[PDB]
């Protein structure tokens, strides 16, 4: 499964004469296109440089009008909220289509916020929405507008860049992992520049799931396009070889375990 | 709802004396997105250090990846600094060769 995310911005700050507009573009843990006001529509991804300039016109052409629209938009709702004109204000937007291995629809995703004021969202059911707070809270074929963009021309979007970068964007890089030992004892589990980031570490103290008396940090990039990911846990000193930690990961060819060596 | 900036310090490939590498500076989790954010080298902010487009989570919280290449020394001690609309004085993470 794949997604192909679109986020827009608008920035406000205490003192910025004019709204700050950014616009970046993923697919799936790959960022490839970027706007950004304080600047035209620039590529992210090594691969993107294969497109016509008549493409990063049109892009910059959208950017351009979406900037508008969105300025104009937090302006408005930071009005109905009867907010601080001059202080911070967020207008932040996804969109996205959700496309199977097999180029095939599966979902989409729209939500909106002036952050801490307002959420519009469209539900699952991609067909109906989720108001919250004064404005949108009173919000009102704007529906079917998404049903398509997402299935049609986002879809459609999105298959022309895995088309594009398949090489890069369907790629499978293992774990480089290894384990260390720390004196208070705490063994710590590395998985490092693998890629998808979906990945699995967990501890086992002879051989049992072992649970709660560990860590389970947050994936961070490599810098590269690929993941880190760690795990530890704490255990008596010398009492240690009781816990093994067990690596799971679509780059490997099956289950790796380790110990601390 | 104003949210202060979570941090890590780390390598891109495992601390090698003496060998190039990339230094990495972390923030994510933070709103808004006015934040600053340097690498110091023994105390020094380091000059040339580009960072990744801001983009947000789930939750609306941003993030960003700020890094610049390296050759560590058994010598240089380097960190991360970083100030935040919740920060009162700028947080600062020493990079820890082990993590
Ligand atoms: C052992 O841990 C795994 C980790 O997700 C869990 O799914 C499983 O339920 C546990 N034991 C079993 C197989 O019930």
């Amino acid at each position: 499964s794949h997604w192909l995310k679109t986020f827009r911005i608008v920035i406000m700050e205490p003192g910025i004469l004019e709204p700050r507009f950014i616009q970046v573009s993923y697919v799936d843990s790959i960022q490839y296109q970027g706007f950004d006001s304080r600047s035209g529509m620039q590529p992210r991804a090594a691969w993107m440089k294969q497109e016509p300039p008549e493409y990063w016109k049109n892009e910059t052409e959208h950017a351009m009008g979406a900037s508008l629209l969105a300025r104009r938009t937090l302006i408005y709702m930071v009005t109905e909220n009867n907010n601080k004109k001059n202080d911070y204000h967020t207008l932040q937007e996804v969109f996205g289509c959700n496309v199977a291995h097999d180029g095939s629809f599966l979902g989409g995703h729209y939500g909106l916020t002036y952050y801490g004021y307002d959420y519009i969202i469209l539900n699952e059911d991609l067909n109906s929405w989720t108001t919250e707070g004064k404005v949108g809270g009173k919000f009102n074929s704007v529906t079917e507008g998404w049903r398509t963009y997402l299935k049609g021309e986002c879809t459609e979007r999105f298959l022309r860049c895995l088309d594009l970068g398949k090489e890069t964007l369907l790629r499978s890089d293992a774990p480089r992992t290894h384990v260390t030992h720390k004196v208070t004892v705490t063994l710590r589990c590395w998985a490092l520049g693998f890629y998808p980031a979906d990945i699995t570490l967990t501890w086992k103290r002879d051989g049992k799931n072992h649970t709660q008396d560990m860590e389970l940090p947050d994936t961070r990039p490599a810098g590269d396009g690929t993941f880190q990911k760690w795990a530890a846990v704490v255990v008596p000193f010398g009492e240690e070889l009781r816990y093994t930690c067990h690596v799971h990961h679509e780059g490997l060819p099956g289950p790796l375990t380790l110990k601390w060596g | 709802i104003q949210r202060t900036p979570k941090i890590q310090v780390y390598s891109r490939h495992p601390a090698e004396n003496g060998k190039s590498n990339f230094l990495n500076c972390y923030v994510s989790g933070f709103h808004p997105s006015d934040i600053e954010v340097d690498l110091l080298k023994n105390g020094e902010r380091i000059e040339k250090v580009e960072h990744s487009d801001l983009s947000f989570s789930k939750d609306w919280s941003f993030y960003l990846l700020y890094y610049t290449e390296f050759t560590p020394t058994e010598k240089d001690e380097y960190a991360c600094r970083v100030n935040h609309v919740t920060l009162s004085q700028p947080k600062i993470v020493k990079w820890d060769r082990d993590m």
